[PDB]
């Protein structure tokens, strides 16, 4: 497992007693998409 | 007799051999402690292997000791 | 299973056999010296 | 000195002794300590500035002693007390579920975090 | 004539049975025994392709295979405790080693002229020790003549001598008074462990021979 | 074994070297290529 | 006779050298332990059975040696 | 003579010394196996036959030594 | 008597050799201690008792060599 | 005569001592192999020949010691 | 007697051999000190009592060896 | 007969000198394998250095061997 | 005579002890260089530490040497 | 006669032991060289002279053992 | 007479054993020099006078052995 993915998940997991704040929840919960682009054209826009 | 003396002497010289085994066993166990402190989790595979490494180191010592009895009696 | 194939067995492997022959002659003399005891 | 900067927050960004869990085992930095680059593993952390000590539970990050005694710690999140039992319970259930269900890597980080949290 | 002659015949007959009737008839699927000799074929094919690795790897693939199989079978048969070693006669094993070694050096000389002597300086060094580095390279080169054989001979022999001497000791363990024949399982266990080991050190030497005299042919074909 | 020094060395060695040369020829023409025949037959069905 | 008593005391002396090896072994286990702990102080309870085990087995080899030494010395 | 007989036993005793190097050798191989394996978690499919090879070879010197000890004593 | 008395003094010297392993051993534990305390800073409270235990055990094996020396020397 | 045959036997015993240095040596090469392989994950194609070479020469030095043991022992 | 008096002068020398172990040991403690103190420049005040202790104990094993020499010389 | 006795004994003692070289060879090769594995690519420069260290360590052993032969053959 | 022979031999035996001291001195100096190179700046504190370790290592050799002189010269 | 000539032959054997140490000493210098060069890469041009100096001195000690063998003969 | 002549040669021979430690020692100081200089690229000016000092001292121990060897050989 890639290290920066490992740390990200670690932060999220640590955000999962339960006295955590909204900025924490925002810092660990988000919805996004990304798009592969030719070269131009758009090979499928796959969710993040 | 010189022969009577000789069997006692031969037992002495062979007995020194045990020294190497005393170091050897410890080197296997030391590496076990270092590995397990590094991983927290190497131990499940490694602990059977560590007992094996100990056995082999000890086994060399038993050959030396057996030579001591062959000298001492013979 | 078995079949006779005409594979190389001598046209590359001569020096191995030659070395065996040299030791064979010398071993005749060695055997004769040891057969005296 | 010390910095314990976070993205939207910060936690300490001359701090006297700092105790860190690192890929060199555990490391202590005291006054001037030799300058390092260590990626911080997920951690239970103690930071002392004078005798006063603040105890932090950390998402992992990076540790970098700068040679001027500026201990750059950057981590994504880190008090210990905010994290400090029901949360551990939730993680146990989640650890189990992810254990059955990259999916491996997820289960592994979850086992680590559940333990790390249990330490808190 | 001799005992030795009888065991050379026995080795030949085992190897014939291993390649004429290790498989029921002739199959493209193979019987459970022939699965081994497929894996063996591949680990020695890919080993002398891994070593010598030329287009002449396969020209020395019969050579490396009959050096494997001879030593592999004769250090399992010889490990039967009433079997008269062919390998505990040093005079045969060392002679076989020197024979193969001379057959590498002579072949190297034949193929690569007197520029064979360029092997004995692989690389430049300061000139007052250039001649030095030819002499104590050639000394190490024909130490290879006896080293390959004496390793194998000593190993196989030491297993047999250990067993016979220890057989004499476990007899005298029972001649020691009967209080020693309470919890007397340990000398039997020592021989059992040695017997587990003795097959292992016989198969390991058969592979080690065949990799080292692949390395010597690697050196002889591809100089420096 | 207690005794393992012959004087019958040239006798031993005559039968010994006969077994080595025998196994080389025997492998090379018979037993090694009959395995390669299995390989090539399997591969020939695979390749078609 | 003097030779017999001499041989007893000499044979004992010779054996005594063997003891050193087990002594080095013990030291190595504790050095490893100390390094392991400083690098990961939470290993300790899992390690504790293994630590005592490695120490004991190392030491034991020396004690076997020592028994031969006294057997020779006293007769 | 008494002297020839003495030399057999004494020569055998002296011979027994060589075994120690192989004992330490085996331990070093297993230590290295543990160390490599603790570093990778997964090198082992390659490394395990390499380690067994090192073990067998290190052991062999000890066995050679032991063989000579019997040859001097009994032979 | 001259032979056995000469044997006592020789045998004592042989026994003294066994001590060397323990001497190096003490250092090995303490070298680890010094390094370990430097890694953590504060590991020392737990570890200092472990270090003393390790030294004592290594030393004891050495002392076994010494007691054989005095048994040979005096009788 | 008695002395000369004795001296041959004694000389044989001493020769066996030489093996130990090779024994420790072989283990060092194989330890290094495992260290190297654990360091690279993939060095083995070049390095396995290098390691075999280092084993061989280290071993050979021991074998020389063994061979003198045989010459003296049998002769 | 010449044999006994000779034995003292030989025996003194034999005893002296043990002392080498402690010498190497002391160096090892100081080496660790240098490396430790380098790794955290300010660890010195805590570590330095421990360092001198490790030296003293290692040295002590050397003292015991040297005592046996003085006992043979001046007993 | 003391002189003849000493020749055979002396030869035996000579093997001990060789043992150090056996360790020595391994040490150079240990460094080689470590260096090469860390870099991959250091090897082309480093391999001449390794062979040199091997040869020099070996030569010390060669001297011991020559003395052994000098006694043995006379 | 035997006694005079024993003085010369005895002195020789004592000389073996010095080897440990030589290795010891070097180990401290090796560490000195490592410490200095590691910090660039530990050197003024580390230099007396290094000297102390050398001196003590040397001392064990010195004790062997004076015992050697006592047997040798008388 | 017998005792002294005998002692020379024994003594020659004993002297070889010193040589073993020098073999290891030389090896350590070259091992260090390889380690330094492999960590740094580029250090080699300065470091190779240092290695030769260190080698020579280690070997010299062994030379002292060897010449004493010659003296004893 | 003969016994004494033999003895002078012997005491000198034993003394050569001492020389070995200085050889290995010299290598260790130089090894550190190389390792430091390779670590820093630039420590060398500070480290070099320290290295020469350590070399000289390590060598000197072997020199003492050598002069004692000469004193015993020559008288």
């Amino acid at each position: 497992i890639s290290y920066a993915a490992y740390l990200n998940v670690a932060a999220q997991a640590i955000r999962s007693t339960e006295l955590q704040t909204a900025s924490v929840l925002n810092r660990s919960q988000t919805d996004a998409f990304y798009t592969q682009y030719k070269n131009a054209s758009e090979p499928t826009p796959i969710t993040k | 007799q010189l022969v009577l003396a000789a069997k006692y002497i031969g037992a002495g010289i062979s007995t020194i051999g045990l020294l190497g085994a005393g170091i050897g066993i410890a080197i296997v166990f030391a590496a076990l402690i270092n590995g397990v402190s590094r991983n927290p989790s190497i131990k499940d595979t490694v602990f059977p292997m560590a007992i094996l490494g100990f056995a082999l180191s000890e086994a060399t010592g038993l050959f030396c000791l057996m030579v001591s009895f062959l000298l001492l009696f013979g | 299973m078995l079949k006779r194939f005409p594979t190389p067995i001598l046209k590359v492997y001569w020096p191995f056999f030659v070395a065996g022959a040299a030791v064979y002659y010398g071993m005749s003399k060695a055997a004769d010296l040891s057969s005296n005891t | 000195k010390l910095q314990f900067a976070l993205p939207h927050e910060t936690l300490y960004s001359e701090v006297t002794q700092v105790n860190l869990p690192a890929k060199s085992g555990r490391i202590g930095v005291l006054a001037n300590h030799v300058p390092t680059v260590e990626q911080l593993l997920p951690g239970v952390v103690e930071v002392m500035e004078g005798s006063n000590s603040k105890k932090f539970f950390i998402s992992g990050g990076f540790a970098t002693v700068q040679p001027d005694s500026q201990l750059c710690v950057t981590a994504i999140e880190a008090p210990l007390e905010s994290f400090s039992e029901n949360i551990k319970n939730l993680l146990a259930e989640a650890k189990k579920n992810v254990s059955s269900s990259r999916e491996a890597a997820e289960a592994a980080i979850q086992v680590e975090v559940l333990e790390n949290l249990q330490s808190v | 004539l001799t005992t030795f002659s009888l065991y050379t015949i026995i080795v030949l007959l085992v190897i014939t049975s291993l390649y004429t009737l290790t498989n029921n008839n002739n199959k493209i699927i193979g019987s459970r025994w022939l699965i081994s000799q497929e894996a063996i074929y591949d680990t020695i094919m890919n080993m002398t392709k891994g070593q010598i690795g030329g287009k002449n790897w396969g020209l020395y693939f019969p050579m490396i295979f009959t050096l494997f199989m001879f030593i592999f079978i004769a250090n399992l048969i010889s490990m039967i405790p009433y079997s008269f070693a062919l390998s505990a006669h040093l005079v045969f094993i060392i002679s076989l080693s020197i024979v193969i070694w001379l057959g590498n050096t002579i072949l190297g000389l034949y193929k690569h002229g007197w520029v064979f002597f360029s092997l004995f300086v692989p690389a430049g060094t300061p000139l007052p020790l250039v001649p030095l580095l030819v002499i104590i390279e050639t000394l190490s080169y024909f130490a290879r003549a006896i080293s390959l054989g004496l390793r194998l001979g000593s190993n196989i022999l030491a297993g047999h001598l250990l067993m016979v001497i220890l057989a004499g000791l476990t007899f005298n363990f029972m001649l020691i008074n009967l209080f020693t024949l309470v919890f007397g399982f340990v000398p039997l266990a020592m021989i059992l462990a040695i017997m587990m080991l003795e097959f292992a050190i016989g198969i390991i030497q058969g592979y080690v021979w065949a990799i080292l005299t692949a390395s010597y042919l690697k050196d002889a074909v591809y100089l420096h | 074994m207690p005794q393992l020094v012959p004087f019958y060395f040239m006798n031993q060695l005559t039968y010994g070297f006969l077994l080595m040369i025998t196994l080389l020829i025997l492998f090379s023409q018979f037993f090694l290529p009959m395995i390669l025949r299995l390989y090539v037959s399997r591969l020939f069905i695979s390749k078609l």
